[PDB]
RNA sequence: AAGUUUGAAAAGCACUUUGGAAAGAGAGUGAAAUAGAACCUGAAGUCGUGACAAAGACAAUGGAAGUACCUCCAUUUCAAC
RNA sequence: UGGAAAUGGGGUGCCCCCACCCGUCUUGAAACACGGACCAAGGAGUCAAACAGACGCGCAAGGGAGGAGAUAUGCCA
RNA sequence: GAUGUGGCCUGGAGGUUAGGACGAAGCUUAUGGCGUGAGCCUAAGAUGGACCGGCCUCUAGUGCAGAUCUUGGUUGGCGUAGCAAAGAUCUAACGGAGAUAUACUCAACAUGCAACGUUGGAUACUGGAGCGGGGAAGGAUUUCGUGCCAACGGCACUCGUA
RNA sequence: AACGUGUCGCGAUGGAUGACUUGGCUUCCUAUUUCGUUGAAGAACGCAGUAAAGUGCGAUAAGUGGUAUCAAUUGCAGAACAUUC
């Protein structure tokens, strides 16, 4: 039976999981922790660089 | 955690619980809200009244800042 | 994504004896007409292969990771709970123990270790120290090679001194302004052995707040309220107030005999 | 340092010739440490050893080959003989044999100031 | 590990055996089973009678719709062969035995044999050809085998 | 398809003898050859051999309760106990 | 105090009695209904998203992010 | 069909507590003991040779008798069906380990059979639209000499396009 | 009797299991980082005292020159600046 739902709209039709036949469309965040180190790492470098201007 | 689920207890019942008779077949009622007017007319008006239809009229581009309007 | 897909086989259909699993392409080798493309079959695809977008982190509650973290301290300075987690503090003079800000100016290793001799952590240490061995299983051959017990934490004001004791084996460092839960109750089990300098100890009330006052450092946080206000409810069961109104005690009718009583009216 | 042990076996089993040389080597004599106050050496053809584990314990000779292929050294004392008679020479790893005695060279007297800790 | 059993008196003992003979196994269990309780002078004049073909070789297990013949009865069967290729192969391995009982300085005339194990050796392979494109296999099933005699 | 994964080290079986040879019987190396060369461990299934149990034709297997014979199994007892 | 006795297990045979081949679809299978020579290794309710209910935990007329930054921090995803 | 279980079992992680060259894992069983049961534990190995058990939490590619299931191996049928188109070989001497190969008795037969290459004789077949002598397509050392007989020439070989 | 059946000790055939892992898969980072008519990628044929495949190389052919190092390479030949030819 279906019983007193919400009626669903998910929205998940296109070919956006990557498989054996598709190249698949998705983004993740693995690298976020690395990224914002990175970037405080090129301020601090920036900041020597330019000494003493603000 | 895969150890709380029901396959866990069904490994060795055969059928997982869909039955000898019935059994576990890919969609036998269609896909999605298909059939809402037609074999889910009864699940769609007892449920969902007012799922079909127009009413009113319309606003083609909604600017939600000027309509702001808090109260207490 | 590809793994066991990587071949172009078909189905030979009903009307030969055989099963209509999909099949190999070709001729020439001993894969030619082999079964493909199904979990049951020899090189063929697992069943439901494994992604990387699986939920891998989870999120928590900032006001449930600092109860946890409050609750964690409250344990540590318990002596039973922190024997029960089974470290050996048998000569140790007091729970919770402090000691002087001076062990910062060291310089030598030989230097730390006498301090721990003097202290009494070189028990567990030494605990620690004849725990190693080598990891059982498969895990030996994926950079884990080697297993210890958790040994003594010693809490530091800030980041200097710790020279001396980097290179001690069973001994943990950690800075009192970022206490970490993993390290308060390894294993999740409350009741690590902790050792403060005099600093440390005193920054305590100002970090974490009392029950009246705001926290300096965390904006708005005072200690939860205890759900009781004495825990010993032994002392209020057997209280005198409540034996007052206790119900009294009556006889009871006699054990039975060892002699089997008589059913049979007639 | 090297947290992965696939990377640090396969940079031992692979070394080539030059590096294999260094990892070869051979701890010095009390004697030899008190003049040079080196504590380890590589080892080389035509040097003292003595052997201080394995069957051969004891044994003194000196040194007839660096294989460097088999990671071995070759002693002259130390060998057995096979079925028919004959002689064989027995491989024995540098690192449980001691130097007694260095075969010396300018070469080498210049690698020995290097490694002096004083 | 050797053999499967162990003479009484090791001093007083001889031992021969072959593996992968290249004869079929099936034959040369017969032959060689036939000889177990025997002294050794009369399994030799027995395996030459077979050759000359007037004695036979029982089968009893591996005889599955063969001929029937008179010289099976002494044996107390019906049915019974002539195989010389599994025969001349035991021959030899008598004649091995006979020449270590020698040179322990045993006397071959005394010796009983008391020992006689048959068994399948790995097989190789072949190809045969059949009706409608078909290739099927065709195949050799050579054997192992082991005994030894002991002194009366 | 296919780990050449013997052994710490080839020390990889000199020599005697039977055989055309393959090999067998001795001897020897090695802590182990039950580690003898694509040689660590060496399962299941199937087969050979020795000893024993018997057994008509009820296809065989199976249950319940006894008995005959066996038992490299366990526990208990061995003195006014 | 023994090559001991006794009581339980274990093995093989025998006697009297009892006893249709497993899995499956089916109103109905033992069936003249289908799949079934033997063994080893492999083999099938999973991951993600929206919603709802029951249960556990924190706070409460308020609850909570996310993205990002800052410095302990330059061992530490 | 639903639900419960300080219910059993498997690979890995955070803790804690132990074991091992006086022998870990794995493997074998007329080795008993325990549990209603999934299973757990001990004994023996005249097995093996280097790792690994219990308990509390966490985690998952986590339990097989069958899908005309997949891959590898084995197996009764079975020494069975058969190895029947193209007429066919016989003899002596050389060669070869391939023989005239014996315990007693004994003259020889009735106790070493069967099979092979070369040469000389004999007897046959192909019958010039030939199991004759040369080429194209295709093949690519199959050509020649010496040696050898593990596998291959569906029987055999001392022979061979091996 | 014989064939056949059953249990135990030993032995064959077979290659599972355990332990091992210079391989795979997945996730991050660094930078004076992006081929060719000045003939590339790919294809062919050759080269060692002994050399089939593979690896390296091109008639200067398992390689010439330079810097560093510091005594081998090895199945067997062969050769023999150490001040570093
Ligand atoms: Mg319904
Ligand atoms: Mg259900
Ligand atoms: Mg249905
Ligand atoms: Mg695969
Ligand atoms: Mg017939
Ligand atoms: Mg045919
Ligand atoms: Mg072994
Ligand atoms: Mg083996
Ligand atoms: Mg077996
Ligand atoms: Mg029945
Ligand atoms: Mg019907
Ligand atoms: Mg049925
Ligand atoms: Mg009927
Ligand atoms: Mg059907
Ligand atoms: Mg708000
Ligand atoms: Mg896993
Ligand atoms: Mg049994
Ligand atoms: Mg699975
Ligand atoms: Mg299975
Ligand atoms: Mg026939
Ligand atoms: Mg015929
Ligand atoms: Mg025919
Ligand atoms: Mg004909
Ligand atoms: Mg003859
Ligand atoms: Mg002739
Ligand atoms: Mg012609
Ligand atoms: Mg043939
Ligand atoms: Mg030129
Ligand atoms: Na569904
Ligand atoms: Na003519």
């Amino acid at each position: 039976p279906k019983g007193n739902n919400a009626i669903p709209h998910v929205h998940q039709k296109k070919h956006w999981n990557p498989c054996s036949s598709q190249k698949g469309n998705v983004k993740v965040f693995l690298n976020q922790p690395a990224q914002k180190h990175r970037r405080r790492r090129l301020r601090l470098l920036k900041a020597k660089k330019v000494f003493p201007r603000p | 955690p895969t150890r709380f689920k029901k396959c866990r207890h069904q490994r060795g019942s055969t059928f997982c619980g869909y039955g000898r008779v019935g059994k576990h077949r890919k969609h036998e009622s269609g896909r999605g809200n298909a059939g809402g007017m037609h074999h889910h007319r009864i699940n769609f008006d007892k449920y969902h009244p007012g799922y079909f239809g127009k009413l009113g009229m319309d606003h083609y581009h909604r600017k939600k800042n000027p309509m702001w309007k808090p109260t207490i | 994504r590809l793994s066991g897909m990587n071949h172009s086989a078909h189905s030979w259909g009903t009307g030969r004896a055989v099963a209509r699993i999909p099949r190999i392409s070709g001729g020439g080798t001993s894969t030619s007409g082999a079964g493909a493309f199904g979990n049951m079959c020899r090189g063929g695809r697992m069943f439901a292969p494994t992604k990387i977008f699986r939920r891998w982190h989870r999120k928590i509650n900032l006001h449930q990771k600092r109860f946890a973290v409050v609750s964690a301290l409250a344990a540590s300075s318990v002596p039973s709970l922190v024997m029960s987690r089974g470290h050996q503090i048998g000569n140790v003079p007091e729970v919770p123990l402090v000691v002087e800000d001076s062990i910062q100016g060291y310089e030598k290793t030989k230097e730390a270790m006498a301090f721990l001799k003097a202290i009494a952590a070189i028990d567990d240490v030494n605990r620690v120290n004849d725990s190693r061995e080598i990891r059982a299983g498969r895990g030996k051959m994926r950079n884990r090679r080697y297993v210890a017990r958790r040994g003594p934490m010693l809490v530091m004001p800030n980041n200097k001194g710790t020279r001396a004791f980097r290179n001690i084996f069973g001994l943990d460092l950690a800075n009192v302004s970022a206490l970490n839960l993993l390290h308060l109750a390894p294993g999740g089990h409350v009741g690590r052995f902790v050792i403060w300098t005099q600093s440390a100890f005193e920054q305590l009330d100002k970090i974490f707040g009392t029950f009246t006052e705001a926290s300096a450092v965390k904006k708005g946080f005072t200690l939860p309220a205890p759900m009781l206000t004495n825990t010993d409810v032994t002392r209020i069961m057997q209280s005198e107030e409540v034996r007052r109104v206790l119900k009294p005690k009556k006889l009871q009718a006699k054990k039975a005999s060892r002699f089997q009583t008589p059913t049979n009216g007639m | 340092k090297c947290g992965s042990r696939r990377k640090a076996r396969r940079a031992h089993f692979q070394a080539p010739s030059h590096v294999r040389r260094v990892l070869m080597s051979a701890p010095l004599s009390k004697e030899l440490r008190a003049k040079y106050n080196v504590r380890a050496m590589p080892v080389r053809k035509d040097d003292e050893v003595i052997v201080k584990r394995g069957t051969f314990k004891g044994r003194e000779g000196k040194v007839t080959a660096c294989y460097r292929l088999k990671w071995v050294i070759l002693i002259d004392k130390v060998n057995r003989e096979k079925a028919n008679g004959s002689t064989v020479a027995v491989g024995i790893h540098p690192s449980n044999v001691e130097i007694t005695k260095l075969k010396l060279t300018h070469h080498r007297k210049s690698i020995l100031e290097r490694k002096d800790r004083s | 590990t050797h053999y499967s059993r162990k003479p009484q008196v090791s001093s007083k003992s001889a031992k021969a055996k072959v593996s992968d003979l290249r004869c079929h196994y099936k034959n040369t269990f017969e032959t060689a089973n036939v000889i177990n309780g025997m002294p050794l002078r009369k399994a030799q004049q027995l395996y030459r009678q077979v050759l000359a073909k007037t004695r036979c070789i029982p089968f009893k297990r591996y005889n599955g719709k063969i001929g029937r013949t008179a010289q099976a009865k002494e044996w107390g069967q019906t049915k019974g062969r002539w195989p010389r290729k599994s025969v001349v192969a035991m021959m030899s391995l008598l004649k091995n035995a006979e020449a270590n009982a020698i040179e322990k300085g045993l006397d071959p005339n005394q010796m009983v044999i008391k020992h006689v194990q048959v068994d399948q050796a790995a097989r190789m392979r072949r190809r045969t050809y059949r009706a409608h494109g078909r290739i099927t296999p065709y195949m050799c099933s050579p054997c192992h085998v082991q005994l030894f005699m002991s002194e009366k």
